[PDB]
């Protein structure tokens, strides 16, 4: 089970910091990485954790202003996410990946959170 | 001021020579890569065309040819032939045929069922995305006729993706780097593995339940151990060819099922030769079979 | 105006995948980078940032007098498949390489305890041609892979990788020009004995057991015979074992216990014959069903010491 | 199996056009075995056009020169064959077939279920 | 296996003294044997022993060219010759045998441990 919050309303220009709380079986949170889909659109990778130590993959549209982090102690991951803009404006999921072969696809992820609104005007 | 903006093109003739054990893979293909430059001056005005050798005067001489790199490429891709196409108006395509071993991550713990994603992972080598960045990525693969003959079966067009890798170890925003990613779907072709290999499989473990209708303890004991020899006779069978692997599949689980099943024979048999003459435990003749089949199904859960 | 002081090298290996063990060569291949650094005279780049120089082109500035050692895997097995390789040239003077490599390495693997063994891979890596007094190593850093889920590895990854800086000094080689500065990188792992235990060790359990049963059957005939059909599932399992597990040099956990059920069978085929041939009373001492089973345990557990 | 059924052809003037079409019917998967070859009264049955090996590629004879362009309809199960600046030497009847095995997409041999055919005429 | 240390003491700055490790049981060869010491405090760290290859010998960074590790195969013996003493070495020098891995360099292969010999630096 995943749950998501830390989402609301913001001013185009400003920050949130997303958390995904994490419960079960998992032994690190390298598995989990975050989601967003607007109304209408489909379900887009934002960011996740890389194969080799370091290394972090964030979607396109990120551009450095996003940043996630991991709290393994609390068994956690933050997005931290900055210079927010309306296009930014979705649901906000955590996943966590279920085997596959492709970080950024959301067909290998299972588990989803109920997700947590993001609104930027 | 800006990166430049490469364009990516990747041609699949071949995914063959899967190593189950190393989790690699062969991938025989093309690869295209389209950018803008300077201006330039060329024979009649005209694309000039540099093959091979020539490639390292442009180089030389100050032609700007950044390395990509497959990230999840095993050891140094065989390159063959390889061309540069110097536009005047400064455009640049480098096009190259390559041969390869790509690792990623295969689950064969469903075997013969198991579905696999072949992937190919480029990056450049040196350049950040503040200097060099992929604006798109095209996929083309084999037009296929009839996959009957074929090992794997794909399943839809090729996935394409374009992120940014930001690595923690290079210390502004010079620390991220532009990743194309490929990701060809395919299941595997069972029939072989169904028909030779399942299908006999279990009629012997089936057929050792025979021994239940023998009329004497000593029949049914004895012909006990043809059938664990007949298992054990079937186990370097499936050794010889199924692949290598560090864990478990699902026809492994038969065979040891059936290990188990012949073994669990031996126990009642002699159980029921000594509890009371007990030949109505000895009509376990459905029983046995019963109790197979149910663990049979839990054990295919995944 | 020269600096005669030894050169520091910074050192990081980030290694993609350790896979391909050989047991009986005593090999493995590692996939991954090497980045080395160094900090050499200042020069003036184009638009004073970084310059960037791939590969072919790094052989055009070391013939301009670039230095740019050769550093040498101690423990490769011929030449390591070097990917792609780059220098980066700073104002400042700093200097930065790096390679992507694969390569088989050679170590000391004891295999004895398969398929409950751990191993310590390692990378060992010296100048080919620079002593400590003109290259000396400062520091090494070592990244490993972000693991998701360990149970379908052959390996487990037990504890951070461990590093080291040392010096050696050969003697077949002016005073104290004979040393040369080494790093050692160590990867603690632990086999993942599953695989081993469900598909080899269990199977070959229930078989051993099974010859057991020999006892309970009512016929001196009927036990010197169906112990020679046991035999042959030892024999028939010692070859689907042979056809899969590793070559060695020695036993392994599953050697000992193919021989100990041929002692087995081998053992109760002369017990079979000396009840049934020293009298004319057999029956009596062939219902050591229990003794037998307890016997081979027995010595099954003195085995383990 | 399954059944070929050409049509488009007709009379046409030299550098006019006309567009071919060939339905299949039956056991068929995929519209890349299919392949249109012509046959005209003196001549042996000659290779036309068919899909490429790798996707995006389409193999043409020689003769064509890059006036006919072979479409697809992988929905509707059809193929087109759009042919212009047309000469007097291509009237034959157009056939079309679909590949039965081999591993030679010119090679009429590998092709089967042929079907009636359509003629196609070009004049002066 | 027993170990047996020896050749310890008092030293002033740039002194020298010459340890020895005496092998008692079954042993294979003195190359399995190596010096390491632990001062208060630190833990125990690798000193020296012999190289994989003929003729090469591995030296802690600290050692700086000063020790130089030498063998009597016959009497089953190893010599450190430390010269040049400092503060720092200051430590309980104890004497090891490889129990087997690929880490001359790694205590954790080492055992067998002797009493151990004291050195102090002034
Ligand atoms: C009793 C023996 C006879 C019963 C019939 C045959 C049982 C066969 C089950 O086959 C065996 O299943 C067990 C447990 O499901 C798997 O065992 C696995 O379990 C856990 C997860 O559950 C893994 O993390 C672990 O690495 C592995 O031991 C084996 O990989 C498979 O070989
Ligand atoms: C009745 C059923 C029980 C029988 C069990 C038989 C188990 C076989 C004994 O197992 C056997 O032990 C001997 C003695 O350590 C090992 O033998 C080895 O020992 C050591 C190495 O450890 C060497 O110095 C020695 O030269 C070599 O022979 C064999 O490699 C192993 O196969
Ligand atoms: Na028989």
């Amino acid at each position: 089970q995943l749950q998501e919050s830390g989402g609301g309303l913001v001013q185009a220009g400003g920050s949130l910091r997303l958390s995904c709380a994490a419960s079960g079986r998992i032994f690190s949170t390298n598995v989990m990485g975050w989601f967003r889909q607007a109304p209408g659109k489909e379900r887009e990778f934002v960011a996740t954790v890389g194969r080799i130590g370091g290394s972090t993959v964030y979607a396109d549209f990120v551009k450095g202003r996003f940043t996630l982090s991991r709290d393994n102690a609390k068994n956690m991951v933050y997005l931290q996410m900055n210079s927010l803009k309306p296009e930014d404006t979705a649901v906000y999921y955590c996943g966590a990946r279920i085997g596959g072969s492709d970080r950024l696809a959301p067909e290998n992820y299972g588990y989803w959170g109920q997700g947590t609104q993001v609104t930027v005007s | 001021a800006r990166p430049v903006d490469v364009s990516v093109s990747i041609f699949i003739n071949k995914i063959y020579g899967v190593n189950t054990l190393e989790q690699t893979y062969k991938v025989d293909g093309y690869i295209v890569a389209q950018w803008t430059g300077k201006p330039r001056k060329t024979p009649g005005d005209k694309p000039l065309i540099v093959e091979n050798t020539q490639i390292e005067r442009w180089i030389n001489n100050g032609l700007w040819v950044p390395a990509l790199e497959f990230i999840n490429v095993v050891g140094s891709p065989d390159t063959g032939n390889k061309r540069l196409m110097l536009f005047p108006d400064g455009r640049v395509i480098y096009n190259a045929r390559f041969l390869g071993s790509f690792s990623n991550d295969m689950d064969f713990r469903l075997f013969p069922f198991d579905r696999q994603q072949f992937v190919l992972e480029l990056e450049p080598f040196s350049y950040n995305n503040q200097q060099l960045r992929f604006s798109d990525i095209q996929v083309y693969t084999e037009n296929i006729d009839n996959e009957e003959i074929d090992e794997w079966w794909i399943r839809g067009k090729a996935s394409t993706h374009i992120s940014d890798i930001r690595y923690d170890h290079l210390s502004p925003n010079q620390n991220e780097f532009s990743r194309i990613t490929v990701r060809i779907d395919a299941v595997r072709n069972p029939s072989y593995y169904l028909w030779s290999f399942i299908l006999p499989l279990g009629l012997i473990i089936a057929a050792s339940w025979s021994v239940f209708w023998l009329e004497s303890f000593s029949e049914r004991l004895q012909t006990s151990f043809t059938c664990m020899l007949t298992v054990v006779a079937y186990a370097f069978y499936t050794s010889n060819i199924l692949p290598r692997l560090p864990y478990t599949t699902v026809i492994d689980q038969m065979i040891i099922a059936g290990y188990g099943s012949i073994f669990a024979a031996i126990l009642l048999i002699i159980f029921a030769h000594h509890r009371q003459d007990d030949l109505l435990i000895q009509r376990s003749r459905l029983a046995f079979p019963l109790g197979f089949l149910a663990i049979g199904s839990v054990l295919v859960i995944r």
